[PDB]
């Protein structure tokens, strides 16, 4: 991965 | 006046982008997670690989130690979280709730309590030992960015791309004070007197906020930051120092009383996710996205  | 941080290692192994980097308290290991799925252990001080931790089904977002150093939680868009046990690697527990990527997670300073955030916009808080989801809060009307709790566990703060952060009561879940222009809210964590919190927002600015006076104190700028959720650190080792990744592959050091930038740290080429403090040494991990899929290393004298 999401936050990636 | 100004601290020296120096390259000493790069960590490499990952063979995605790197999520998050946190050191363990015993100042002894260092995690990251990645987009590929994994957790992997280095070593503080030689900057070794020490193991891989797998189970996961899809990436991982995020990685918290436990007070003990004996425990990790990862958050992973599996739509789970996972406690492992540190030394043997074995998966613990399996924290099944949120009903879509899990994006942020920390223990409590007791640690027997996690708190998470998702993208289905919920805060949840889990019994460490049982496994159970105690409590739901549907905190916000945007995917929850960041969670984290202060000093004594009593409070838990959180933010979203909604714009705004939210602070918690930990036990009864009501909601006690809300942080108010409001650009997304990238990232925030309480300061380790607890007394302000630190927040993120992607108009390339980092703000500290006394807490109950729910006021601004002072802005931290110079930095890329429009897109990711990059993580910011309190620096308290040597010289008191705000420290975090940025959008340009640099790592940026402020000085906290005068928001001046002390210095910055070249060598990565990508965009910088993660950064974290060792607990006791001047030292500072950072890690990068997918063109560079390193963790780095450095020490300074102050």
């Amino acid at each position: 991965x999401x936050r990636x | 006046v100004k601290p020296n941080y120096a390259l000493k290692f790069t960590l490499a192994g990952h063979t995605k982008a790197v999520s998050s980097v946190k050191f363990s308290p015993n100042g002894e290991w260092l995690a990251s997670s990645s987009a590929d799925k994994l957790i992997k252990i280095w070593g503080a001080y030689d900057g070794k690989f020490e193991k891989t931790i797998s189970g996961h089904k899809l990436g991982i977002s995020d990685v918290a130690w436990s007070s003990d150093s004996n425990l990790l939680v990862s958050a992973s868009d599996d739509k789970t979280l996972k406690i492992w046990d540190v030394s043997s690697g074995k998966c613990l527990k399996t924290l099944k709730g949120h009903s879509n990527y899990v994006f942020c997670c920390n223990f409590n300073p007791q640690s027997n309590l996690i708190v998470s955030g998702s993208f289905d916009e919920s805060v949840r808080i889990w019994d460490v030992k049982t496994g159970k989801c105690l409590k739901t809060l549907p905190a916000h009307s945007d995917p929850v960015s960041a969670v984290h709790f202060n000093r004594d566990g009593s409070l838990i703060v959180s933010s979203s791309y909604d714009g705004l952060c939210r602070i918690w009561d930990t036990a009864s879940g009501q909601c006690l004070k809300t942080l108010i222009d409001n650009p997304p809210v990238s990232f925030v964590k309480f300061s380790p007197n607890g007394k302000y919190i630190l927040a993120a927002t992607l108009d390339n600015t980092l703000k500290l906020w006394d807490y109950s006076k729910g006021k601004c104190l002072k802005t931290y700028t110079g930095h890329k930051n429009e897109k990711y959720c990059i993580f910011a650190n309190f620096s308290v080792t040597g010289g008191k120092w705000i420290v975090s990744g940025s959008e340009d592959n640099l790592v940026y050091i402020w000085n906290l009383q005068t928001k001046e930038i002390v210095q910055k740290l070249q060598g990565h080429t990508d965009v910088v996710i993660s950064t974290a403090c060792h607990p006791t040494e001047n030292i500072i991990a950072s890690a990068a996205l997918e063109n560079d899929k390193t963790i780095k290393l450095w020490k300074s004298d102050c």
